[PDB]
């Protein structure tokens, strides 16, 4: 009848430790977690990954928020699985996706 | 250079912290070893019999019961520094007649943050079961971690606010007698009520009432016997006696935030309550690889002390926890908030 | 011999200063009523005689 | 009397650890430890941020160093307090001062 | 974690469903005997009655 896949959680894909930490947050809509985000063009708050605009990428989200989160709380090291990130729905290169981060310390593998 | 300082003795600035809550209503600890946990709680209730004819029929009455709720996750982690350059200066403490190693300073400041991490898990103990009867519903809403409520189940019979025109201070006070509020407002308590908790300045109205006074002495009215003329000022949780079969007692305790010092219990408020009532003091799992690993996964409080390679190095000191006060009847207490 | 009341009807009886001054006579009246409410929180209670 | 309060001198605000780089300079004045740094436009050389070139912050000085200095020694990871590192008057709201330095494996808390 | 046999579950409802009898008959004698002395008129009607 109904299935019951079960998945172990592990979105890291490497030994490199996660760093985290935390800065302003501007959400226009609620975030899950595993979602990237870039600094706002003009008040430089944090927002949502567009998909678009190329090296915004900073960091991930790490724990779920909305517009009544004042601060996010964000990693900033480490490596996470391509399958796990929850991509906008914007990107559709996969190519660009798994480089959207380089040149900061978060990877894609 | 040349100022040869002798240092008299030192002073401690104690918070006046005393809980009440984590050993009266809270005896009973349950520590998990699972992911959710539930609270049931039947609904029981009857309807009035009806009169029907014995000729027709009879309805079908629906039969009750079932009700459940979960309120998981729960978590605490207060981590300090050690900072190995602090101990190059001396202490406030430790005269300067007489010295010390910058060894034996480490020690103690290690310490005294042990003896702080505790504290402060204590604090978050007390505030969680304040709060659980205090309204009956709960806000867990911190930096990264995202909010958890928490509907314990009270419903609104149970927290009148005196809001009006007629509350407490706009009657006389030596005409109005106070006990027909209370025995109002305990009618919807479900169960004995026998501690009535006040605050340091909800219980200056309440004896100002001349009614009270008056029944104090009787010689036959009443049992009762209440210490006015201050029994214990200055202090955390008292007793000022008995009211006949409920006691009276009196809680000023305080909680300090990040540099404010406030108090749990509002200005006017009481809390019809029973000693009786139990309350749960359940712990979660600590999810810690190093604690799985010594299969200490049901624990009330975990310490953990580390050291970082490389040539910067630091110690560190954390004790985990996740301390989640629940109520199993929210409908148990009444809290009144005066005005 | 009983007067079975009302849970607030009694607010109103023992408010009369003439009942409070009869139970402390020391001498007048064998009375022996229990205000400050003995039972709180429950069904029908006994007030004493 | 006088009252002198004797208080702890803790930088780092989180228990990530803090790196460190050497690359060369071109301060113009004596520069105190955490002066956050700014990568110049025309000779790449190193110097103190301004405080007005969003998101120029490239790390943050570890040891005091003055124009006479040919190699500057900066953090480039780690998380630091606002209230202990020293960031220019140019910057006057709160909330651009916070994220400077994302993007980069150093954190503000 | 520990579950019970669907049948032991059947008694459970059925003791219930009788304890709920008893206190819903009990409390019409209560209803009846208040009416009656309270004011030695009353008025026994319903819904099909």
């Amino acid at each position: 009848t109904s299935k019951e896949t079960f998945t172990h959680y592990q979105p890291q894909g490497n030994s490199d430790p996660a760093h985290t930490a935390t800065a302003p947050g501007g959400l226009s809509a609620k975030a899950p977690a595993m979602t990237p985000l870039m600094l706002d063009t003009s008040s430089r708050k944090l927002v949502a990954w567009d998909g678009t605009t190329d090296g915004a990428a900073v960091g991930i989200l790490a724990v779920a928020a909305d517009q009544t989160s004042t601060t996010l709380t964000f990693y900033k090291s480490g490596t996470f699985r391509y399958e796990d990130v929850l991509w906008p729905e914007a990107a559709s290169d996969e190519t660009k996706k798994r480089t959207a981060f380089a040149g900061t310390a978060i990877s894609i593998v | 250079m040349y100022t040869t300082a002798q240092l008299l003795a030192a002073n401690e600035q104690k918070f006046k912290f005393d809980p009440l809550f984590l050993r009266l209503f809270f005896r009973e600890s349950y520590p998990f070893t699972t992911e959710k946990v539930y609270l049931s709680q039947i609904p029981g209730l009857v309807n009035m019999a009806l009169y029907v004819s014995p000729i027709v029929s009879g309805e079908v009455i629906r039969s009750r019961g079932g009700s459940t709720s979960e309120f998981t996750p729960g978590y605490v982690k207060p981590k300090h520094e050690v900072n190995p350059q602090m101990t190059l200066r001396r202490l406030p403490d430790e005269d300067p007649q007489n010295l010390a190693d910058p060894a034996y300073r480490r020690r103690r400041i290690i310490m005294q943050n042990m003896r702080d991490e505790e504290l402060a898990i204590a604090q978050v103990e007390e505030m969680q079961a304040v709060s659980a009867v205090l309204k009956g519903k709960y806000t867990m809403t911190g930096e990264a971690f995202d909010p958890v409520e928490v509907d314990m189940g009270r419903s609104e019979e149970n927290n009148i606010t005196q809001s009006g025109g007629t509350e407490w201070s706009k009657r006389d006070k030596s005409t109005y007698d106070p006990t027909d509020d209370i025995e109002a407002y305990a009618l919807n308590a479900s169960g004995v009520v026998n501690i009535i908790v006040f605050d340091p300045k909800g219980w200056a109205l309440f004896r100002s009432f001349k009614a009270v006074k008056e029944k104090l002495d009787t010689r036959r009215g009443s049992n009762s016997e209440l210490e006015t003329a201050v029994k214990d000022l200055g202090k955390a949780v008292s007793y000022k006696g008995m009211y006949g079969d409920v006691a009276i007692v009196v809680y000023s305790g305080q909680y300090v935030e990040n540099g404010v010092k406030k108090n749990f219990l509002p200005d006017n408020t009481m809390v019809l309550g029973n000693t009786q009532a139990r309350g749960l003091r359940t712990y979660g799992c600590i999810q810690d690889a190093d604690a799985q690993r010594e299969g200490i996964n049901a624990s009330a409080r975990y310490p953990k002390n580390w050291v970082t390679t490389g040539d910067p190095a630091r110690e560190f000191t954390m004790i985990q926890s996740a301390p989640l006060m629940l109520l199993a009847d929210p409908d148990e207490f009444v809290s009144v908030q005066l005005a």
